[PDB]
RNA sequence: CUAAGAAAUUCACGGCGGGCUUGAUGUCCGCGUCUACCUGGUUCACUGCCGUGUAGGCAG
């Protein structure tokens, strides 16, 4: 929750193969939740090393493209397969259905720690890029620059270290290569006004969810209401539905050192604005941040406008 | 009884295009022969002169204004430099027949308007406005800006019967002022001609030759043409002027517009001068309209007033009604 | 706001995957209202290659983002009666003149 | 209140285009016959005024009407300012008319600032100065050669008389016209430079020649009192003073000095300056252009 | 330490045969684009030269 002192910027990152569903209710973009834990992978890779922290991640999209196909004269979407191996014999029996997505993400990370204290500038935005390059960020692998006009602008841009109209230069500079994309950023509290507004008949917020995302058209007693901005539903965190576990005591644990616990999917709204509209790239970091007493694992953005 | 849905009149006293031409003063007399102004681009550089925003304490673009400066190419029309006067020659056909519409919808409006213009041209015929007419005429008014700081300019107006010349009037643009009406005795029977004209017993198409000496190679100004976006640094970006095949030009609306400064009888001012026949008579070089719609005095307010209900106007602004019938357009909602 | 955004959307858009800015048959406009979606610099330029080949401003940006909000919305002679034509008339103009300055470093 | 949302001034001493011409020293009563520069394309490009051989000196033709009538305005929006601009400068005219700024303009027409590259070298520059208003000459003028010079302006013997003649043209009350011919002595051979276009030089029919607006320029070099000094000379006048040769705009916006700030409280405010800002002001307006918003 | 970790849609193919779209027509009336401007960025950080090598003096 603490403000970085640096915006390390992750350039143009194409990832191939990712996660498309990412949510029992969604299929767009993969879920931020992939992200915080993206960079909470690359910190105990690299930052134990570096002697820093990573905490958030800035979700532009310069382009997505889905393995989806509309079949025939319908209004829906099925997913693209893939074919597995065989079994013992040559059944192909089981055919589990996931999307799969190719996504040209950058992100900008929020640094914590002896970023310029007692380390270079360029050097750890160097080490940081080549090893984020040998590693996943959502289900799907990174694909790396092989390609012509090699970049490699990894830009760790300093933030609380100048005056104030070189740092606005700063920020509309860093915009400048934000260029195609579009951030998404949580609206929890317009999501809660949302569900005030119809509250009329009963304040469900599944309700509310449902029925705001959508065109939801209406006549004259003739036109659509006025869309108030690019608005999807997303995953934000999980809630428990079981009580806190031993690591030795519940079947088929990942590792028998950390508890498990019994959790749900909660959704969130969300919305994809340009990065020109908001007033500093600091204020659309997304951060995970857990109550272990109840069961509410939540990832968002706080200081999203 | 009401107006017309659409109501439309054509134009009578309907100029040419205005050529213009060069030659030396003293030879105008024999001036058939005389080249042409041509329209010729010249390349101009001219720095920052606009009025900015205020209190602008830096110079940081103030100083990169004139180190950044604006390259242009306008049109210019100047003399030969052998040549001292410019020779402005158009027609204009006086074609006659001002009450009766082309558009008229209803048969009841238009034998009303027929039979209002008829009883005005009946008991004051149209000798007044042929006055006027014959006084911008007379004057060169339709030497825009090609009047101003001329040191002798005259007209030739010839009434060409059949191909031939019937009558010819010599004039002195400069003695016959800007201002004042001043009924004269040889431009009275130009007046009694285009009354004759105007009335409908005999068309008459008049060939008027302006001559203005202004100076050797002088700066003379046709008409502007629009420029339509579509080039770059270079090419006529700025200012284009208005050429029929070799000479420049004035447009014939303007030259139509010079010569129907018609009425000195607008409420608000009485020694501005004469305004040109307009509904809610009004001048662009000063932003104004006289004759607004509030006060009785517009056009349409009269019209209706001397139409509809039968209320005959004044004498002084019976001519008004008339002189931008004379004009034509298009009247009725 | 959301016009403006997808103005800029495609101007980003526009000037990324098309790498072709330079002379040829039937460029010639390209070139100074093209200072938005321009070309990066070319391999025959000259010295002075600041205002022929790419001038350092939106200089023809400001008054065609002007025309087409001035196109967008059709204003008449009684559309400032009350402040709410005036505001989205300032409005408009200031976010014309925020545009123009994004725009103006764009060329650096 | 406020000024005028549009309002613009015609210009006055209207010049031409200046013919080139070539000829033999001693020979300037009869400049009837000398060829006129040509311009040719001989080879890299290069425009070369290439002066005869049995040709030395140049000689400069243009013309020069004065109009009067610096106090109306073109087209004015306002019906309230207009009239409180004839009584501004109707006030000035008449508390002090403009001889001084004639004799400026009198001074300008003394040495040839019309002459830019074709001035310096010169061993002599005679400016022969016409007056026609019928058709023919009325007092000419020949001018000397100490006496040009670039910023030395005196009463002088018989520059009062043109002086007078631009100051009763100006007026309005009968216009003049004056054929402003210039020999020069520069070098048999040696480039005289005119104007040239987007190389091009400029060139009216069959000869080489300066456009009207540079002549123009070097015609109303009036202004000495800007606050920065005015040791160097005189300027061209300006609303803002401005000056590309010397490379900075003079006349800031910060100060009050400036041809936009000293007409508006003129007008309006009633802060009339002193005599030489004045005749900046009047001065500014016997030029023209696009004033107001 | 990411609804994490894992994955071959394959083989083959005759679209094809026909055809009357046609008849008639009033685009009308009217107009003020104005005023000013130093291209003297270098229309190539140049051009033929004593020796194939940089070492230069005649409108340079």
């Amino acid at each position: 929750v603490t403000d970085p002192e640096a915006l390390l910027l992750l350039p143009r990152l194409s990832i191939q193969n990712a996660n498309a569903i990412s949510s029992p209710l969604t299929w767009g973009f993969p879920s931020p939740g992939a992200f915080t834990g993206f960079v909470h992978a690359l910190q105990r890779r690299v930052g134990i090393s570096l002697d820093i922290e990573l905490d958030g991640v800035g979700i532009v999209c310069h382009r997505f493209e889905a393995q989806i196909s509309q079949p025939a004269g319908k209004r829906t979407k099925v997913f693209n397969l893939t074919r597995n191996p065989l079994n013992r014999d040559g059944s192909t029996a089981a055919i589990v259905e996931e999307g799969r997505a190719h996504l040209e993400v950058s992100l900008l990370l929020g640094v914590h720690g002896d970023g310029l204290d007692d380390h270079p500038a360029q050097e750890i935005a160097r080490q940081v890029q080549e090893q984020a390059g040998a590693m996943r960020l959502a289900g799907g692998s990174i694909l790396p620059w092989c390609n012509e006009r090699f970049p490699a602008p990894n830009a760790e841009l300093l933030m609380l270290g100048g005056s104030d109209e070189q740092r606005r230069k700063n920020q509309r500079r860093l915009t400048r290569r934000l260029l195609p994309g579009f951030a998404l950023v949580s609206r929890e509290a317009l999501l809660q006004q949302h569900l005030e507004t119809l509250r009329t008949t009963l304040p469900e917020a599944t309700t509310l969810d449902a029925l705001l995302d959508l065109c939801r058209i209406n006549f004259e007693p003739w036109q659509v209401r006025d869309k108030p901005g690019w608005l999807v539903p997303i995953p934000a965190g999980y809630n428990a539905l079981s009580p806190l576990y031993l690591p030795g005591e519940v079947r088929n644990a990942r590792d028998r050192e950390t508890p498990l616990r019994f959790v749900e999917n909660l959704f969130g709204l969300g919305e994809w604005l340009s990065p020109h509209r908001v007033a500093a790239l600091s204020d659309l970091l997304w951060y995970h941040h857990a109550e272990p007493d109840k069961g509410l694992y939540r990832w968002s953005t706080p200081r999203f406008v | 009884l009401s107006t017309a849905s659409v109501l439309a009149f054509e134009r009578k006293l309907d100029p040419s295009d205005a050529l213009m031409s060069a030659g030396a003063w003293a030879q105008r007399d024999a001036s058939q022969e005389w080249p042409a102004v041509t329209v010729r681009e010249k390349s101009v550089r001219g720095t920052i002169s606009n009025r900015l925003k205020t209190k602008d304490r830096d110079p940081a673009k103030l100083d990169a204004s004139i180190q950044s400066p604006n390259l242009q190419t306008v049109d210019v029309a100047n003399l030969p430099s052998d040549a001292d006067t410019l020779k402005v020659r158009f027609t204009l056909r006086v074609l006659g027949g001002a009450g009766t519409p082309s558009a008229c919808n209803d048969a009841a409006y238009r034998d009303k308007l027929l039979q209002t213009v008829a009883t005005y041209v009946n008991e004051q015929g149209f000798a007044e406005l042929a006055r006027r007419y014959a006084h911008n005429l007379a004057n060169a008014r339709f030497l825009w800006r090609n009047r101003v700081g001329a040191e002798a300019v005259e007209v030739r107006i010839n009434h060409i019967r059949q191909g031939e010349v019937a009558r010819t009037w010599r004039f002195d643009a400069l003695a016959i002022g800007l201002r004042d009406f001043k009924a004269d005795a040889e431009l009275d029977a130009l007046a009694e001609l285009i009354a004759s004209g105007l009335s409908g017993s005999g068309h008459v198409l008049l060939e008027v030759v302006a001559f203005a000496r202004i100076g050797d190679g002088q700066e003379v100004f046709p008409s502007q043409e629009l420029i339509l976006d579509k080039g770059d640094k270079k090419g006529q970006k700025s200012k284009t002027l208005y050429s029929v095949r070799d000479a420049a030009a004035i447009h014939s609306q303007k030259i139509g517009n010079a010569l129907r400064t018609i009425d000195t009888w607008y409420p608000d001012e009485d020694g501005l001068g004469p305004i040109a026949v307009e509904p809610y008579g009004s001048v662009t070089s000063q932003g104004k309209a006289y004759r607004q719609p509030k006060q009785k005095l517009d056009f349409y307010t009269l019209l209706d007033n001397w139409v509809l209900r039968d209320e005959a106007p004044a004498v002084e602004q019976q001519h008004y009604v008339i002189a931008n019938l004379i004009r034509g357009g298009v009247f009725g909602e | 706001g959301q016009i403006c955004d997808e103005a800029l959307q495609y101007a980003a858009r526009l000037r990324e995957l098309e790498p072709g800015w330079s002379a040829t048959p039937g460029c010639q406009l390209h070139d100074a209202e093209q200072l938005w979606l321009d070309p990066l610099r070319a391999q025959t330029d000259e010295t002075f290659l600041q205002r022929r080949l790419r001038g350092d401003w939106p200089a023809e940006v400001g008054n065609r983002f002007a025309n087409w909000l001035n196109r967008a919305v059709s204003s008449d002679s009684q559309i400032l009666g009350s402040p709410e034509a005036a505001q989205w008339s300032q409005e408009l103009s200031k976010e014309l003149t925020m545009f123009k300055e994004i725009l103006e470093d764009e060329r650096d």
